[PDB]
């Protein structure tokens, strides 16, 4: 569990940052999450696990239901490199996705914080697989990257939708939905963590250099990723990189995988077993 | 209604990053065909955009004044008590 | 019937362009590169000799392969798009209202009666439009699937009633 | 009224049903409605029988 | 340059990098002349039926029963036995039926020789 | 969505059309065969027709496109391929 | 059990006496009425048969199967008079004479106490369902299949005789009750191993066994709507029910002589399940459908165990209702577009919206969800498999995968899609078709609150 | 009560008595008190006029009681008449065992949901209890077959004493 | 309180040794998880009538 | 940890095996110990339903905590003291754990470099 | 309708009968080619390339549009491999063999990296988790009549 | 505006 539970919260990520499709991006960042979960269930913290699945079921609806506001109300349009500079155009919706990315990210004392770096404290001073722990804190680095790039690309910036706006969403289904999980994100992470009894037992003394490396990492993460995102508004050319190529068609498992063993499959049934 | 179309003079290349593109194929030799097309995104209520930062410290201000007033409250009642 | 060299190389640069969306992305970036893909594309209008032409061609589909997107910005309403026959599974073709029932039929009797004009015409101008096209068919069978328009006054043009009558696009 | 009678047909009725199913029918069956021991603490007092398990004794008493 | 775009089975080459299409001989120029003119054919008189007042049942394909015919009952009158079929039909069918006795087999010997011995655990297990 | 319609259509057609540079206010006509009245090289039609595309949102097919060559034509190239019925 | 047979048997004249268009009523009616009288017989007394006398017995194992022969009966009839009103009135009484004559049979059969009785009409059910076939049959090949169809399960039958008649001879009575009493070991001795081999080859024909299960594809895909379901419903069962009926003499040689036919069933079944995976003709989807959820039976069988058995009759009568359900949706888009190819009609589900979730609720009990009785059937010989060796899963499980992709592929190919262009024969369904359809639905998912009285004696 | 804690053994309800020490009300309580005037009661007053009900006339029933009858050891070879009356009784006795295991498998369930987390320490007598049971039904009637008998279960036993003799002859060595 | 418990009701069958009932088991996992899924539910089931509204 | 970067990258007798150690005697290295004891009984934590895992000795520092949260319903603000003591208190057996490690440590320094002292000449 | 003789028939040996059949399949024989016969039963049918239904061009209008097949126009002897949702032959934007080279490439690395992680674990400079009452053998499952063996734990 | 909206007829 702890093998399978670090390669798909890096390896799903890793695929995460290079796409252009809010719904590929966010689903992919829950696998990542997912991946997360099973980690912190494989070194005997099984509690904590479950409470991930509550904060994760908060903030990561309203970031596709904030993800579905925009998207009808932008003529259903799902591409991420043509909507541009959402920000002033829907206040809620651009504010619903900025406290739910910075929940699913850190932000401590908001709902990520009371489940997610507690986790990576807890597999830190652990008998863990030294590699997997290194997949956890990248990945976690990995959770601002696209992040960011969902920020950055849709709200920040210039717009670039088709020339007839319909941006609105004063409809009061999706404002008052949006608050009713809005509060959720703000105050459940500090209600369930102070209400459950302490199902685990507590980890205390440690260097003070591994208690904050999910508020580094994360930090971290959220410089580069935002340096190397605006070096796309830099005028000057990008070159096609092999290593982009391999993340952004999803880490190659479909061309193949969907393909080389359903072919097998379907042509055995026919020249052999059938014929 | 009728959705009143908006006048062509508002577009030009001025004040937009644009203007930045003109100078460069200019110096190459050939000419900017579809600049006033693009300039509405760059321009009018559309431009003058926020910067990553900014957009996370959205309601900073009224919160940090929502903080001190609220710490002052907390700190007078208790030490007071 | 055959892409002649100037409807190939039109066809690159609609899919270069289509490309370079997904890459430049910023509008900014895009009508700096696409001139510059304009202007690379007009140098070679002199080029004379149509050898060279597939030369010159020849290393642009590779190179465009070379810097394909490898997710390319389709648009949602066209293939590879996302609202690709999204809005299909409503749009029930029209022969399907005559087996209706009456109870069915007396709730919409304008449109009842109006379809009913609309199906004596097809079937009135059904024997003009069939044998409108025989008569100036060509030899040895259709060469080209363009069918020939309405000639004389009052004929409807051969071929019509599935193009006409197709379901809207957006049926709801 | 629209929400009270909502109340009434879709959480009053269903609720009693489901009570008198679990008060007088099921539960009329041993082991069926089993639930976790009363988790009391050294200290408290407990019911069946009015007594009193004893305080904890007398703690290390540490302090940080 | 890029590496180039080599072709597989399951990775088809494209139109665009087909050195084929690069070269219009005029041999080919009347070999993809005529694909009009049977598409033509074979429109215009599909259209023709399916307008047709008249015509109130389905259109039958000819290329649609004749497939369902070679993948049916047309297959053993063109079936010759050589030892291509031969070896394929041993492969692929007493092939994986002995191999699955054999690793049952084994797998079975070994599970009653724990128990003749008492080398299993069963004591729970009773349901059978 | 109001449904779009012809003189949103062509008002919308024109607006881009005029918006682009060489492109002469007081040609725009309509009926305007481009090449044969507006000069404009067989290069330049293909990369409107994109102009004309983000307009109203829907590709337009290059089959169609080379075909489509008039302010008239893509007003009516538009409304049908959007079962547009006034 | 004379209160089933006179009536059935009464009923022959009842519909020869009948008018001319009343025929198709009074059939319906009394045969329902035949049914309802056939639920009598679900309470198996507590560890006996339900003993009536020396000519006919029952037991919790025959009670299922007895009653959804009679529930058949009106199923048959009712998914029978849309090609048939097309026929002269004699034609279609004789039809109707014929699945009673074969009813009959079949009743006969499950309540036959001893083995050469049940031998008689077993085999006996070949004449109407012959005929049912070739008559009526709408195609060419129909000719081959009745010769394909005949041979074949008589090729197995004939080497029967010779074993139950030496069995007399030798053990003595023949009856269900004392060979069970009666029972002695087996020895290993060659002689022993062909008389295995001849007691048990005649059953495994009929199921069918992979590789001996040809004659399924060639008379499904072309027998009358009517006699295509009893023959995949019932007449597969019948070969089932003989399994645990004669497996009582047979040990211990069962254990050793079994092998080769574990091995066929469990590789069959991936192998007519990717069969499934891809098939033109949609009835001949099902009938293969059919050889792997019947290849699970084998299994369930031949290991004799609890579990096991009682595994084996609740998806032995699970899969006859599902089997000849999907057999009827075949039938009705075959009515309207007048072929079998499955690309041919597609995108139905605009057209059809009711047809649409009856094609659906059809493959999910096809797919053995729970807890619908094909989960409750098919989980259960998993459990006792496994008990047995912990690689049949990896068979055994993959099958349930192998299920999944094709059993949806006919549903994402007919129902969902784009309608056809062409077709514009597809007028609103009948309400005959979509009642029939419901009559095949209610009583499974009504039987999944009881499975007790599918689970067999061994319950 | 209408069963027996004789075989459903229920340890006495260790139940607390609630003494909190905070200023706000505990809302879980006024929470039920509502549902006591709500749900409980009304469902109590339909209750007693229902029982009253089925008091005013009180139609009985009893439990049938099979006699012993000789088993299979006793029964002269192919003698079906008294072998069908073994082999029924075997089969009432088979059922009944079945239930044997049933009632400890539900006790035994019952203790872990009810000890919580201490479930590994405080009933490992019933562990033990269930063990002699499944230990005792394996030489029972486990491994019988499906057409198991008592003729066969007489043969897995004179397997067992077989080998226990041997086992006897060598320990005596 | 904290008390974690299980309502066990009608009994599909005794199968054998084996008592498979519809049972509903439920502890922490359970009791907290049932309002986070219905309050994710409700309000996606308040969106889901502004998104999907044309269907 | 500098043990980590030591004990792959370095040496393999001087840093710790965490499945190996304890590998020297308890008494030894200083004579005489206090007893680890606990003051509640083997009954409190069984009837305080306390899990397996927080049965520790830290676990008289926990028994009152779920009292105090249930004794002070619903109040999720108050047992932050005693939820301070149990910290504190982990503190302690934390502490107490890295102790032993250098412990060991250091009396793996006590094993070999003694060991290679009367090696190299005697 | 159609006639028994247009059904498909045995191997066009003859040149003639090789147009017959192309005649036959409604293509030229040109374009036609038969099957390799190794005894498969294969027959006339036309075998035809590896071209799934996405393959073909989407823009142009068919009678067939959901599969993009015309009327009467001779279908692959393997459509349902290649039909829409099936098995899929478009051209991947790299190479297979490259598409291939990265995913082993990938997963075997992050396997080997993965063992080589167990065999150096990461844990803190820390020991022990001391346990009261002789590792509480009894709450353990352990059995009360075998009194657990001497275990306790220090201080310093 | 409202139009008229093809639909397979569902009295049956
Ligand atoms: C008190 C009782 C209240 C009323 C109960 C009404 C029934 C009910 O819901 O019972 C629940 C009971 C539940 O049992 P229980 O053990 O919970 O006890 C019930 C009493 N209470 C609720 C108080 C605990 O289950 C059954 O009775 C099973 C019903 C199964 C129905 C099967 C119908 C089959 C129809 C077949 C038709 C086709 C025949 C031909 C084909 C056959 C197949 C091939
Ligand atoms: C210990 C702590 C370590 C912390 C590491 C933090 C790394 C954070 C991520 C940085 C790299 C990814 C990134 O910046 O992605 C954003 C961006 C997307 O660029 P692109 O997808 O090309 O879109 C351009 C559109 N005009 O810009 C990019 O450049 C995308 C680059 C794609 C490939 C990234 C590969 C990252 C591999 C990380 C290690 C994986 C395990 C080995
Ligand atoms: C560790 C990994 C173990 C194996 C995991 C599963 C392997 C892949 C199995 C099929 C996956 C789904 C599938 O069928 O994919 C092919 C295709 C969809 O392809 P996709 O790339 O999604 O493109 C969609 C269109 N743009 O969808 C279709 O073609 C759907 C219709 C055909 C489906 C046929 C699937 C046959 C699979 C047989 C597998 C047998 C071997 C399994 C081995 C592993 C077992 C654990
Ligand atoms: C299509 C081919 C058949 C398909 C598969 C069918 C099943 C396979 C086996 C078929 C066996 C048929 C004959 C069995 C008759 C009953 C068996 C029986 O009662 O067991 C006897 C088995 O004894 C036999 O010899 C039975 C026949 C053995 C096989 C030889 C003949 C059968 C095979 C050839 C004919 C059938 C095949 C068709 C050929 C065209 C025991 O008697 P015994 O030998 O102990 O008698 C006492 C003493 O020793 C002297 O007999
Ligand atoms: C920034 C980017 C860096 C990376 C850059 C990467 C560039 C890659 C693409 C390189 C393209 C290459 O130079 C030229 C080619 O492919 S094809 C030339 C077309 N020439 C002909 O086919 C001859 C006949 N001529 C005509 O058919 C008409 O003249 C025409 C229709 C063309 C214009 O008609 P009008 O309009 O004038
Ligand atoms: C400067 C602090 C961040 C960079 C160093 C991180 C080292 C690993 C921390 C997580 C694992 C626990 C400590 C080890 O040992």
């Amino acid at each position: 569990t702890l093998c399978l539970g670090a390669i798909t919260t890096l390896f799903t990520a890793l695929c995460a940052i290079t796409q252009n499709d809010i719904k590929k991006i966010v689903a992919f960042s829950t696998s990542s999450q997912l991946g997360l979960m099973m980690v912190t269930i494989g070194i005997n913290q099984p509690h904590l696990a479950f409470l991930h699945i509550c904060m994760h079921a908060f903030f990561k609806a309203m970031l596709f239901m904030c993800s579905g506001s925009i998207i009808h109300s932008l003529n259903d349009e799902q591409d991420i490199r043509k909507m541009g500079g959402l920000y002033k155009a829907m206040p809620f919706t651009t504010t619903a996705l900025i406290i739910g990315s910075l929940a699913l990210t850190g932000m401590p004392y908001l709902t990520g914080f009371y489940s997610k770096d507690l986790i990576i404290e807890a597999v830190n001073m652990s008998y863990t697989n030294a590699w997997a722990l290194l997949m956890t804190l990248i990945a976690t680095s990995l959770t601002a990257a696209y992040s960011t790039r969902i920020i950055f690309f849709a709200f920040l910036g210039k717009p670039r939708f088709p020339p007839l706006v319909l941006i609105n969403e004063n409809n009061p289904l999706l404002i008052n939905s949006i608050k009713r999980l809005l509060i959720g994100s703000i105050f459940a992470g500090f209600i369930i963590s102070n209400n459950i009894p302490p199902m685990t037992v507590p980890n205390t003394t440690m260097p003070l250099y591994m208690k904050m490396t999910a508020l580094i990492v994360t930090i971290m993460g959220f410089m580069l990723a935002l340096e190397l995102n605006n070096t796309t508004y830099y005028l000057k050319f990008k070159y096609p990189s092999q290593t982009y190529k391999f993340s952004n068609m999803l880490g190659y498992y479909p061309s193949i995988m969907h393909r080389l063993p359903t072919y097998h499959n379907l042509s055995m049934s026919q020249k052999s077993a059938s014929s | 209604s009728k959705m009143e179309l908006p006048d062509y003079k508002q577009w030009k290349i001025e004040g937009t990053p644009l203007e930045t593109v003109q100078e460069k194929l200019a110096a190459r030799g050939l000419r900017d065909p579809w600049g006033r097309n693009e300039a509405w995104r760059y321009s009018g209520g559309f431009a003058n955009n926020v910067s990553f930062v900014g957009a996370l410290l959205k309601g900073f201000k009224w919160g940090f004044a929502a903080f001190v007033v609220a710490v002052g409250a907390e700190y007078y009642l208790e030490s007071q008590n | 019937a055959y892409l002649t060299h100037q409807q190939k190389v039109l066809r690159l640069y609609k899919r270069a362009l289509r490309h370079l969306e997904s890459w430049c992305v910023h509008r900014d970036k895009y009508r700096y590169f696409a001139c510059l893909m304009r202007a690379r594309f007009d140098e070679h209008k002199n080029e004379k000799d149509m050898v060279k032409a597939t030369q010159l061609l020849r290393q642009a589909e590779e190179e465009f392969w070379y810097g394909q997107h490898p997710q390319p910005y389709i648009f949602p309403e066209s293939p590879g798009g996302t609202s690709y026959e999204r809005y299909e599974c409503y749009k029930v073709p029209e022969w399907c209202l005559d087996d209706w029932h009456p109870s069915e039929k007396a709730m919409y009797p304008d449109y009842f009666a109006k379809r009913e004009q609309w199906k004596r015409l097809r079937r009135e101008s059904w024997e003009r439009e069939v044998k409108q096209l025989q008569e100036e068919t060509p030899p040895g069978g259709p060469r080209t699937e363009a069918l020939p328009p309405a000639r004389k006054e009052g004929d409807l043009p051969p071929l019509w009633w599935h193009i006409v009558t197709r379901p809207r696009e957006r049926p709801m | 009224y629209r929400h009270s009678i909502f109340a009434v047909t879709h959480v009053l009725i269903p609720v009693w049903i489901i009570h008198y199913y679990l008060k007088y029918h099921v539960t009329a069956k041993p082991y069926t409605v089993v639930e976790r021991k009363p988790r009391i603490f050294p200290g408290d007092t407990i019911l069946e029988t009015g007594e009193v398990i004893p305080l904890m004794k007398e703690f290390p008493d540490q302090h940080h | 340059s890029f590496p180039k775009y080599k072709p597989s089975r399951l990775a088809t080459l494209p139109a665009t990098l087909d050195p084929a299409e690069y070269d219009i001989s005029p041999e080919t120029r009347k070999a993809q002349a005529e694909r009009l003119a049977i598409r033509s054919r074979l429109k215009r008189e599909y259209l023709l039926q399916y307008n047709d007042p008249n015509r109130l049942g389905v259109i039958e394909d000819p290329a649609l029963i004749r497939w369902t015919y070679a993948r049916s009952a047309n297959i053993y009158p063109n079936f010759r036995p050589t030892p291509k079929t031969s070896l394929l039909g041993a492969l692929f069918g007493i092939g994986p039926l002995f191999f699955w006795y054999y690793v049952f087999k084994t797998d079975r010997d070994k599970k009653e020789k724990l128990i003749q011995e008492g080398k299993l655990d069963q004591t729970f297990n009773i349901s059978y | 969505a109001p449904p779009l319609t012809l003189e949103a259509i062509k008002d919308r057609v024109l607006y881009v059309l005029k918006l682009y540079d060489k492109i002469d206010p007081e040609k725009l006509s309509v009926n305007s065969h481009f090449m044969k009245d507006l000069g404009l090289d067989s290069l330049d039609q293909v990369e409107i027709i994109m102009a004309m595309e983000d307009e109203f949102g829907f590709e337009i097919p290059d089959i169609d496109a080379e075909k489509l060559m008039c302010p008239q034509e893509i007003v009516d190239y538009i409304a049908d391929k959007k079962d547009v019925y006034e | 059990m004379l209160k089933i047979i006179i009536p059935t048997t009464m009923l022959l004249p009842m519909t020869w006496m009948s008018k001319h268009n009343m025929i198709w009523i009074n059939a319906t009616v009394h045969s329902l009425l035949i049914s309802l009288i056939s639920l009598s017989l679900l309470n198996q007394l507590g560890e006996n048969s339900l003993n009536f006398s020396l000519t006919f017995f029952s037991d919790s194992l025959s009670a299922p199967l007895l009653v959804l022969t009679t529930w058949l009966l009106p199923l048959m009839l009712m998914a029978s008079q849309s090609h048939l009103s097309k026929e002269t009135t004699t034609r279609k009484k004789l039809y109707i004479t014929m699945l009673i004559l074969l009813q009959l049979f079949l009743i006969m059969t499950f309540t036959a106490t001893e083995l050469i009785l049940f031998y008689i009409l077993f085999e006996a059910t070949l004449v109407p369902t012959l005929i049912i076939i070739t008559r009526w049959g709408n195609q060419t090949e129909r000719l081959n299949a009745g010769l394909y169809f005949l041979f074949y399960t008589l090729a197995g039958s004939l080497p029967l005789l010779v074993a139950l008649v030496y069995i007399q001879n030798t053990t003595g009575s023949l009856n269900f009750l004392i060979i069970h009493y009666w029972s002695h070991p087996l020895s290993n001795s060659w002689s022993n191993i062909f008389m295995w081999l001849a007691c048990i080859m005649a059953f495994m024909v009929k199921m069918p066994l992979y590789g001996l299960h040809l004659w399924l594809p060639k008379a499904h895909v072309e027998a009358p709507i009517a006699g295509s379901m009893v023959l995949a419903a019932v007449l597969l069962k019948l070969g089932g029910y003989g399994m645990m009926r004669i497996t009582t003499i047979l040990n211990p040689l069962t254990n050793y002589m079994a092998y080769p036919f574990l091995m066929l069933s469990m590789w069959g079944m991936i192998m007519t399940s990717s069969i499934c995976l891809r098939q033109t003709d949609l009835k001949s989807l099902i009938a293969y459908s059919s050889v792997s959820h019947m290849a699970l039976v084998i299994v369930a069988i031949m290991i004799q165990t609890p579990w096991s058995f009682m595994g084996a009759t609740a998806l032995m009568i699970a899969h006859g209702l599902t089997s000849s359900m999907l057999f009827c949706l075949a039938n009705t888009n075959y009515e309207r577009v007048h072929s079998r190819t499955m690309i041919l009609a597609r995108g139905l589900q605009t057209l059809l919206p009711l047809m649409a979730t009856w094609w659906l609720m059809a493959s999910l009990t096809n797919l053995a969800l729970p807890p619908s009785i094909n989960l409750i059937g098919e989980l259960f010989i998993i459990t006792a498999s496994f008990s047995w060796s912990n690689i049949t899963i990896i068979l055994m499980g993959m099958n349930m995968m192998i299920t999944a992709l094709y059993s949806l592929y006919m549903l994402i190919t007919t129902q969902r899609g784009k309608y056809t262009h062409h077709i514009n024969n597809i007028k609103a369904s009948f309400t005959r078709e979509n009642a029939l359809m419901a009559l095949h639905i209610l009583p499974l998912l009504l039987l999944t609150l009881n499975p007790k009285m599918i689970l067999g004696p061994l319950y | 009560d209408s069963w027996d804690k004789d075989v459903y053994p229920e340890p006495p309800r260790r139940t607390p008595a609630p003494a909190p020490q905070t200023s706000l009300p505990n809302p879980v309580t006024y929470l039920t008190k509502i549902f006591d005037l709500l749900v409980d009661r009304p469902v109590t007053l339909a209750r007693e006029f229902i029982e009253q009900q089925h008091a005013k006339n009180r139609y009985y029933y009893y439990h049938r009681e099979f006699r012993r009858v000789p088993d299979i050891t006793e029964c002269e070879e192919k003698d079906i008449l008294c072998m069908f009356e073994a082999e029924m009784q075997w089969r009432r006795d088979y059922k009944v065992d079945q239930e044997i295991v049933n009632i400890i498998q539900e006790r035994l369930k019952a203790c872990q949901q009810r000890e919580g987390e201490s479930y590994r320490q405080n009933c490992a007598k019933e562990l033990e209890q269930f063990t002699q049971v499944s230990k005792a039904f394996q030489d029972r009637y486990s491994d019988l077959g499906a057409h198991y008998s008592a003729r066969k279960c007489l043969a897995k036993q004179k397997q067992r004493m077989l080998a226990e003799r041997k086992a006897a002859k060598e320990a005596a060595a | 309180t904290g008390q974690e418990m299980i309502i066990s009701n009608w009994h599909w069958m005794t199968l054998q040794t084996v008592e498979l009932s519809l049972s509903f088991k439920m502890d922490y996992f359970s009791v907290m998880f049932i309002p986070v899924a219905l309050f994710v539910t409700w309000s996606i089931m308040e969106f889901s009538m502004w998104y999907m509204h044309s269907d | 940890g500098a043990h980590l970067a030591r004990r792959y990258l370095g040496d393999a007798s001087k840093e710790p095996d965490p499945l190996r150690m304890p590998t020297f005697p308890p008494d030894y290295g200083f004579p005489e110990r206090k007893e680890r004891e606990m003051v509640a009984t083997q009954q409190e934590m069984n009837d305080a339903q306390l899990m397996l895992q927080q049965r520790d000795y830290c676990a008289h520092y926990l028994i009152q905590l779920l009292k105090c949260k249930r004794d002070s319903f619903p109040n999720f603000l108050a047992c932050k003291h005693e939820q301070h003591d149990w910290d504190y208190c982990e503190h302690l057996d934390y502490v107490k754990r890295m102790k032993e490690f250098e412990r060991e440590r250091r009396l793996l320094q006590r094993k070999k470099r003694r060991e290679q002292r009367e090696a190299e000449m005697a | 309708h159609v006639t028994k003789d247009m059904f498909p028939g045995p191997y066009p040996k003859t040149p003639e009968e090789r147009a017959a059949a192309a005649k036959k399949y409604n293509m030229r024989v040109e374009d036609y080619e038969p099957y390799p016969d190794d005894g498969m039963g294969y027959g006339d049918y036309p075998k035809l390339p590896d071209r799934s239904q996405q393959e073909r061009d989407p823009w142009y209008d068919w009678d067939h549009p959901d599969l993009r097949l015309n009327w009467g126009e001779p279908i692959h002897w393997d459509l349902d491999m290649y039909i829409r949702n099936r098995v899929d032959t478009s051209p991947t934007p790299v190479s297979w063999n490259t598409m291939c080279k990265h995913l082993s490439g990938f997963v075997a690395f992050m396997l080997f990296m993965f063992w080589v992680g167990e065999i150096y674990p990461s844990y803190q400079p820390v020991g022990p988790k001391q346990y009261p009452y002789n590792d509480l053998y009894l709450e353990r499952g352990g059995d009360p009549t075998k009194e657990p063996e001497p275990v306790v734990h220090y201080e310093i | 505006k409202r139009l008229f909206i093809i639909k397979p007829s569902g009295f049956y």
